[PDB]
């Protein structure tokens, strides 16, 4: 039910 | 409530919305099938206390009932938390792999874990070959590793080599991996790291009965003591098969060893959650240690 919700991302790939 | 909270991965920054009742599992859960690890026993949450100690996210717990330092947004590091006897054997995933070398190389170049010249030299000559591939002389041309990071500084700082002789040394070996997979050198970098002395190891500073200043390490294999000045040499060793029996009790610690006959060895740690934590990375490591006997 109260799942964190994602809001942003970052990927560093190098 | 509504709670903004960052976990850091070794390569990915993720954002989160959390609720007050929202669990440590159910924000690692939400990590770890954002980034697809399936081998998620290694691994957890650490963040730094109200006093400023690294620890671990219970994930029984709820978030906010744990003493996470009170900021916004909340962050946390998903790092790995155990080590595997052998990664060749244990780490399957491709992720996991490069989770794992990129935590332990960061440890390795700040010094965090102690590496001798000639074997950071020849690490570093790894790390390359994963992020350049083959030495290709049309593309990868005098200079091409002037802006990486390759060694650490204490052993720049030994030795009197100039950048452009760290860089060619690490060239030459560069060299020698010709038509090895960018996955096979984050392995052979692996298997290198894992004889180091310091690797896996969980440090805390102790003291004996006496006061004298000692080191503990706790890594997969069992408890070591260290002199105070020596994290590389244990000056004691227990095996979790030569132990008797372990307690704490406040910030007062005893392991009893196999042999009635052998006396106990008592240690005090500055702070009774110290004690927990050590404790909790026993209890861990123990734990994997039997699993991976079945």
């Amino acid at each position: 039910d109260s799942e964190p919700v994602l809001k942003g991302v970052k990927l560093h790939y190098t | 409530k509504t709670i903004s909270v960052r976990v850091t991965t070794m390569d990915a920054e993720l954002e989160f919305a959390i609720q007050p009742n929202t669990t440590g599992k159910q924000l690692f859960d939400q990590v770890v099938k954002t980034i697809g690890l399936r081998e998620v026993w290694f691994f957890g949450l650490q963040y730094q206390d109200t006093k400023g100690f690294s620890t671990w996210l219970k994930l029984n717990k709820k978030v906010t009932a744990q003493d996470v330092r009170k900021e916004s947004p909340l962050l946390f590091k998903f790092r790995a938390k155990f080590y595997p006897e052998d990664v060749s054997e244990e780490l399957i995933q491709d992720i996991t792999q490069r989770l794992f070398f990129l935590q332990v190389k960061e440890g390795i170049l700040n010094d965090d874990i102690y590496c001798p010249p000639e074997t950071a030299v020849l690490l570093a000559s790894y790390a390359v070959q994963s992020k350049y591939g083959d030495f290709n002389k049309e593309v990868h041309k005098s200079g091409y590793l002037a802006g990486d990071k390759l060694l650490p500084q204490r052993v720049l700082e030994q030795h009197k080599l100039n950048k452009d002789q760290w860089e060619e040394r690490i060239q030459v070996w560069h060299e020698e991996h010709r038509g090895m997979l960018r996955e096979d050198a984050v392995l052979e970098y692996l298997k290198i790291a894992q004889d180091l002395e310091m690797y896996g190891v969980n440090y805390f500073s102790i003291k004996n009965k006496k006061g004298s200043e000692l080191w503990l390490g706790v890594d997969a294999l069992g408890l070591n003591i260290y002199e105070q000045n020596d994290r590389l040499t244990p000056k004691i060793g227990f095996p979790w098969s030569e132990i008797r029996n372990i307690s704490f009790n406040d910030k007062k610690f005893v392991i009893k060893p196999i042999d009635k006959k052998a006396p106990d060895f008592v240690f005090y740690a500055p702070r009774l959650r110290i004690n927990k934590r050590i404790l909790a990375l026993c209890m861990g490591n123990h734990e994997l240690y039997m699993r991976r006997r079945k």
